[PDB]
């Protein structure tokens, strides 16, 4: 239930997390739970929701990579690295309020 | 292990928790014929078998349910003193939630009596089942826990033989043994485990298990679940747990039939010899074939069986002759009736063999809707659908002014928005803009696939403009062949030039449609093409079908419907049904929105289906392929929806496959 | 040459238009020529 996202701006990660929460199809949104570094965070949620969020992020990454490969504005490409944490339960989540 | 995951629904071995004290009290108060099996051998008591039968209701909100335990008069068999106890669970409203029958065997004292076998799969078989060949489903390796106190506290039975050592020695066992019902629930989870692959989820209705051997904690038990039979679509499955090389428990399961989708294709699949193998195979297929051909020869004036079996050049009906060079089948009404009769034959063969789900919803393409209504729902019979289809096909050709040589000024083609950067937010705008630029009439008709299948119908000059734009954008972006002209047909169906014969089609339908109708047979089971929502008895539905497309006999219901619902429910239901079916003719299809509603789970809104089997020929499975690409696209790539062809995948669909 | 030939001719000529166009029912005129009239009858 914990996935570490590196090489990404935490503010941008929160923004597209809100975007991923916006659509009706997602019944529960993953929540950014900890902030390790200036470009590293860990988000906590149901593993299916984490996989769907990785799908969304990789779609955005592929769009930006295709845009750069066509010789357009190519400053940087949003290519976060997703790595699974070695916990059993998620932590720092309001869903554990009870 | 890693690949499996517990099912989203509660396994039936969850209601057994709170009812343990009642069963123990029943055991304590149980009596044989002048004798009580509570004194002599309670320490030697063991769980013999467990049978679970559930009713469709299952609590989801924390409720206050009641259980009653009745202990039958214990007998004395050749293996031990068997005491059977029946427990039923009921909600606050008194409705029965589930029925459990478990027998306990006091291993010590025996007698001379017959040990009757427990009901198979909790007695959930409806006496109409076929022993299909066994198919491998899953194998699991679950290790019994070293300590069984956690299972004792979570379940509720604190029998010391499973936990204590002194009581285990007193009972005659070297070491404590695991709960048999732990094996029961482990096998249930193994049979209802979800792997994410293409297979419908398992919701057990009836489930029985017999415990043969004894398992010590820490023993590696391995299961093996095999498909056995089918019962009205729902399949019978069994599991044989084994610890090493000896059978320990043999359980059989009757799980619920998944809610499937029966899609019916549209034009373009017809060829010589449609479903003739099915005709030669089944007897119900022959029956529907004979009824259809007799009806066609008695009312229409031609033999549909000859039309499908052989492709002549021209046939003569009651009125005049019909000619088509590459085959008389390819012309409209003959193709439509061939589609209808082939779909009916396959549906009858499926439901005669027992592979048909009763509660499955019905959907299809523009003309496959009537076939769905007749076959899946049975709102009307074969003859009525055939006559209405032939009438609408005949009425279709004489509403568009055409050339004396057969030509017309309307052609359609399939535009593919691939690499041209188009989507649902731009495609209608693209069509409108290019139509204004051309100055001709252009419309959207078929919303088939989200990515690379759209249909545009319009004038020849407009279609040439479409082709030029598509080629220029293709050469701008690279070769894709995004524009393919339709072969042969030149009638702009689902357009505004088809508002002339709508009233005549409506009156023909009213003549054909029966005076009385059953709204319940169609409510919640039918997805119309023009409005992709479920058929519902709501003011919202009638408002949508009125404001989206005009209807002069509908404004009366809009003005007042509450007291009119209290007055004529059936009449107004039939009226809205026939109105929707009639204006389907001039309305474009919404296959995209129906597929979206049909593939999104119940959570977040949408019909969450498990099987999508379309009933069409194997020569060109258009609906199956388009559904496969729709599932394949990046959105809902994790959806475990099984897509099958009723002819190509017949072995899997009828469950007559092996390995 | 009279009876069997024309009867099989009737069968063959009326078989072709059977499945092609129903209610298309073939018509035959039989040449009926006292003793010769008896043979014709």
């Amino acid at each position: 239930p914990m996935v570490s996202v590196t090489n990404a701006d935490p503010e941008r990660i929160g923004r597209l997390l809100d975007e991923f929460a916006q659509d009706v199809r997602t019944v529960l949104p993953p929540v950014l739970s900890i902030r390790n570094g200036r470009r590293a965070v860990v988000i906590t949620g149901t593993p299916e929701q984490l996989s769907r969020f990785e799908l969304y992020c990789r779609q955005i990454s592929e769009k930006e990579e295709a845009d750069r490969k066509n010789k357009v504005r190519g400053g940087d490409v949003f290519s976060p690295v997703f790595e699974p944490v070695q916990v059993e339960v998620g932590f720092h989540t309001p869903r554990l309020s009870d | 292990g890693e690949p499996l995951a517990p099912s989203l629904t509660n396994v039936p071995d969850a209601l057994v928790g709170p009812c343990w004290p009642a069963v123990f009290a029943a055991i304590g108060s149980a009596v044989t014929d002048t004798g009580e099996p509570v004194v002599e051998g309670l320490l030697s008591l063991v769980h013999l078998d467990h049978a679970a039968r559930v009713v469709g209701q299952l609590p989801t909100v924390p409720a206050q349910l009641t259980v009653t335990a009745t202990a039958a008069n214990a007998t004395d068999t050749d293996m031990g003193r068997v005491v059977p106890v029946s427990v039923v669970v009921t909600g606050a409203d008194g409705a029965v939630i589930a029925t459990l029958e478990e027998r306990f065997a006091i291993l010590g004292r025996t007698g001379s009596a017959e040990l009757a076998d427990p009901a198979r799969a909790g007695g959930a078989v409806s006496a109409n089942a076929t022993d299909t060949p066994r198919r491998r489903r899953r194998d699991v390796t679950i290790t019994a826990p070293v300590d069984m106190r956690p299972f004792a506290v979570v379940s509720g039975d604190h029998n010391p033989i499973h936990t204590d050592r002194a009581a285990a020695l007193l009972a005659g066992l070297e070491s404590p043994i695991v709960h048999g019902m732990w094996l029961s629930a482990a096998a249930q989870h193994a049979v209802t485990a979800t792997d994410g692959q293409a297979r419908p989820p398992a919701r057990l209705v009836g489930w029985t298990a017999r415990f043969l051997g004894m398992v010590r904690p820490g023993d590696e038990v391995d299961f093996r679940v095999e498909r056995v039979g089918i019962d009205q679509g729902a399949e019978i499955v069994d599991v044989a747990a084994r610890v090493g090389s000896d059978l320990v428990m043999s359980a059989s399961a009757r799980l619920a039939a998944p809610k499937t989708v029966y899609a019916f294709p549209g034009q373009g699949i017809q060829h010589k010899g449609m479903g003739m193998e099915v005709r030669a195979r089944s007897k119900a297929a022959r029956k529907v074939w004979d009824t259809a051909d007799k009806f066609t020869r008695d009312t229409l004036g031609f033999s549909v069986l000859h039309v499908v079996r052989d492709n002549p050049t021209s046939i003569i009906a009651s009125g005049v002759h019909y000619h088509h060079p590459d085959g008389v089948l390819y012309l409209t009404q003959f193709t439509q009736v061939a589609m209808a009769t082939v779909a009916a034959a396959q549906v009858a063969e499926m439901r005669e063999q027992g592979a048909f789900v009763e509660g499955a919803i019905a959907c299809g393409h523009s003309v496959g809707e009537y076939t769905a209504l007749a076959c899946v729902t049975g709102i009307y019979q074969l003859e009525a659908l055939l006559e209405m289809v032939f009438h609408r096909g005949s009425k279709m050709h004489d509403i568009v002014p055409r050339d004396e040589l057969g030509r017309s000024n309307y052609r359609l083609a399939a535009i593919r928005p691939s690499q041209i950067d188009l989507d649902d937010a731009d495609v209608p705008a693209f069509v409108a803009g290019i139509a204004e630029s051309t100055g001709e009439f252009l419309e959207i008709v078929n919303f088939n696939l989200r990515g690379s299948q759209y249909a545009i119908a319009g004038t020849v000059r407009g279609l040439e403009a479409l082709e030029a734009e598509v080629e220029r954008r293709r050469e701008l972006t690279g070769g894709r062949r995004s524009f393919i002209l339709v072969p042969g047909i030149d009638v702009p169906f689902h357009s505004r030039v088809l508002r002339v014969g709508v009233a005549e089609f409506r009156r023909s339908l009213d003549r054909v449609m029966p005076r009385d109708a059953d709204p319940d047979l169609i409510i919640g089971r039918y997805i119309p093409n023009l409005v992709p929502r479920l058929f519902t008895l709501d003011r919202d539905f009638i408002q949508e079908i009125r404001d989206l497309v005009p209807a002069e006999p509908l404004d009366e219901i809009l003005a007042d419907y509450d007291t009119w619902l209290r007055e004529r429910p059936r009449e107004m239901a039939r009226t809205v049904f026939i109105e929707l079916l009639a204006w389907q003719f001039a309305s474009p299809v919404r296959w995209i929105e129906t597929q979206d509603l049909l593939f999104i789970e119940e959570a977040a809104g949408g019909l969450g289906v498990e099987r999508f089997v379309e009933i069409g020929v194997k020569s060109s499975p258009t609906v199956a392929g388009l559904a496969t690409n729709t599932l394949k696209l990046p959105e809902y790539a994790h959806s475990t929806v099984e897509v099958l062809n009723a002819e190509r995948d017949a072995a899997v669909l009828f469950a007559t496959d092996t390995d | 040459v009279l009876l069997w030939a024309v009867q099989r001719l009737i069968g063959g000529l009326s078989t072709i238009g059977a499945e092609r166009d129903i209610a298309s029912r073939l018509h035959v005129v039989l040449p009926g020529s006292d003793g010769a009239y008896g043979e014709a009858k």
